[PDB]
């Protein structure tokens, strides 16, 4: 849930604007640099097809 | 508005399919309906299909 | 060049007596060679007494 | 109960057609079996048909050579009927070379084991200058029916060769075939027929060969007759290797270092590749670059690649 | 802005750009289909806003 939700938050998806990072780590109260990280871990997680064959099918 | 143009020249060749028209010189018109193979074609004794 | 021989053969027979069946796939101009000369021997020369 | 039939003389006429014969025939099977067997003549038997052509310093099939009269579409157009043969070969490249006014003939082409040329006096194409020259590969290859040069290009897969023109198939030995049966009275039966195959052709098979292979086929058709959703990893990673279009140095490597597929490199890890040969750092940049492109990266570890056909 | 003839053409593969010199322009004498890339060309549009 994390990660969806600071994917969600790092992007406008289901939402106005989009949060800068520093204001995510305060709304988690973990600050900084650590969200930057989860933030690559969810793309990464996204990114070795198992999750991967149908995103990809979205490009040209 | 152009600042360049490009011109590229094709050269298809068509050979004939179903639904060409075609027509003698009397006023016969027709349209290819199917493609037979040289075995279908009625022959004649001397085995010259049509 | 190797050749073509067909698959799957459904034979939906009525009756007993009475057959219908279906062979395919073949080469083209092969169906109708294969039909008419088996249908050559069947009708004119069978083994069979009345 | 049934009489078989065979055959007898075979008689040539003509360097092109000949007259077979087919005695032993019973009532009404000559019928049965002359249409059956043109057929099967006319239509499906081996061939060798000029193939690809690609000449000296001809792009495509719609130019003009300086120093010869027929257009280059005409010069295709005479190959597709040259009628040659090849015994142990399925395809042959032969070599023409000509120069000087003067008719090039068929003849003029250099001879390979399985060369014959059937038609030395078929022309090729005229030549107008005193010094004007003409070189060409072409390419003969043998098989079935006719395959127009459409059909050719599905494939693909480098024809690059701009220089190849591409013609089309006329493979067959066969021009034209009649049968007429005749009674043939062979001294004692009540009434038996013959069977007058009279056929016609390009010189490239033999009257023979044909109507036994002719018979083969009929027969090994007949055979039949007598009785009677989980994809699972991403479908990129089975796409060749050669789709990263990675620089030519570091392609061959991965051939090289048994790396066919996507899925294949994907495994493979940063450390074991300085290690492999001719592979530096400079070679390695350009890999991680590309597969980041594409959503991928090196190493990663599957545990079932690949599945399960 | 301009377009350009450039070869540079977002999202194609290399086998598109093959049958294209540097240029953009398609080889004489290259045998094509449907599809084929015959000129590259790309026009200006600025922020896509995605």
């Amino acid at each position: 849930a994390r990660e969806a939700k600071v994917l969600r938050m790092r992007f406008g998806i289901d939402m106005n604007t989009d949060y800068t990072l520093e204001e995510v780590g305060k709304q988690f109260d973990v600050t900084r640099e650590r969200i930057r990280q989860i933030e690559a871990k969810a793309l990464r997680k996204l990114r070795h097809p198992s999750r991967s064959e149908v995103l990809r099918s979205f490009l040209d | 508005g152009v600042l360049k143009i490009v011109k590229v020249y094709l050269a298809v060749k068509r050979r004939i399919q179903p639904g060409d028209k075609m027509a003698g010189r009397h006023g016969n018109k027709g349209v290819i309906s199917k493609i037979n193979p040289i075995e279908d074609m009625p022959y004649d004794e001397n085995g010259t299909p049509v | 060049t190797e050749f073509l021989k067909p698959r799957l053969v459904d034979i939906e027979q009525v009756s007993s007596t009475h057959a219908k069946v279906t062979l395919e796939p073949l080469e083209r101009g092969f169906g109708h060679t294969l039909g008419n000369a088996l249908r050559r021997i069947l009708l004119s020369s069978m083994p069979g007494c009345a | 109960e049934f009489l078989k039939p065979r055959l007898v003389d075979i008689e040539q006429v003509s360097s092109t057609h000949a007259k077979v014969t087919l005695e032993p025939l019973e009532r009404g099977f000559g019928h049965t079996l002359g249409n059956a067997l043109r057929r099967i003549l006319l239509s499906s038997m081996p061939g060798c048909a000029v193939t690809e052509v690609e000449i000296d310093g001809v792009l495509h099939e719609y130019s003009t050579k300086e120093g010869v009269q027929e257009d280059i579409l005409e010069i295709l157009l005479n190959l597709k009927g040259l009628a040659v043969r090849v015994q142990g070969k399925d395809e042959v490249i032969l070599t023409l070379n000509k120069s000087g006014i003067g008719p090039v003939t068929a003849a003029d082409i250099t001879h390979d084991g399985d060369v014959e040329i059937v038609k030395p006096q078929h022309v090729i194409c005229h030549l107008t200058d005193e010094n004007a020259s003409i070189s060409m590969r072409i390419k003969v290859q043998r098989g079935r029916g006719y395959v127009p040069a459409s059909t050719r290009i599905h494939s693909e897969e480098d024809e690059r060769p701009i220089g190849r023109l591409l013609v089309d198939a006329c493979y067959s030995p066969v021009e034209r075939i009649a049968y007429n049966v005749e009674a043939a009275r062979v001294e004692q039966r009540t009434d038996l027929d013959k069977l007058v195959i009279e056929m016609e052709t390009n010189g490239t098979i033999d009257p023979e060969e044909a109507i036994r292979r002719a018979a083969t086929i009929l027969a090994e058709q007949l055979e039949a007759f007598v009785d009677l959703e989980k994809p699972e990893f991403d479908p990129i990673l089975l796409r060749p290797v050669d789709d990263l279009e990675l620089t030519v140095r570091s392609a061959n490597c991965l051939k090289a270092e048994a790396i066919h597929y996507i899925g294949d490199l994907v495994q493979r890890t940063e450390v074991e590749l300085l290690k492999t040969p001719n592979l530096g750092k400079k070679s390695l940049t350009e890999i991680k670059d590309v597969l980041a492109s594409r959503g991928l990266s090196l190493g990663m570890r599957l545990e079932n690649w690949p599945p399960a056909s | 802005g301009p377009e350009e003839i450039t070869a540079d053409i977002p999202n194609v593969g290399e086998a598109a750009l093959s049958k294209l010199d540097e240029s953009g322009i398609v080889y004489i004498g290259a045998e094509v289909t449907g599809g084929d890339i015959l000129v590259g060309k790309v026009t200006p549009k600025g922020e896509t806003q995605l």
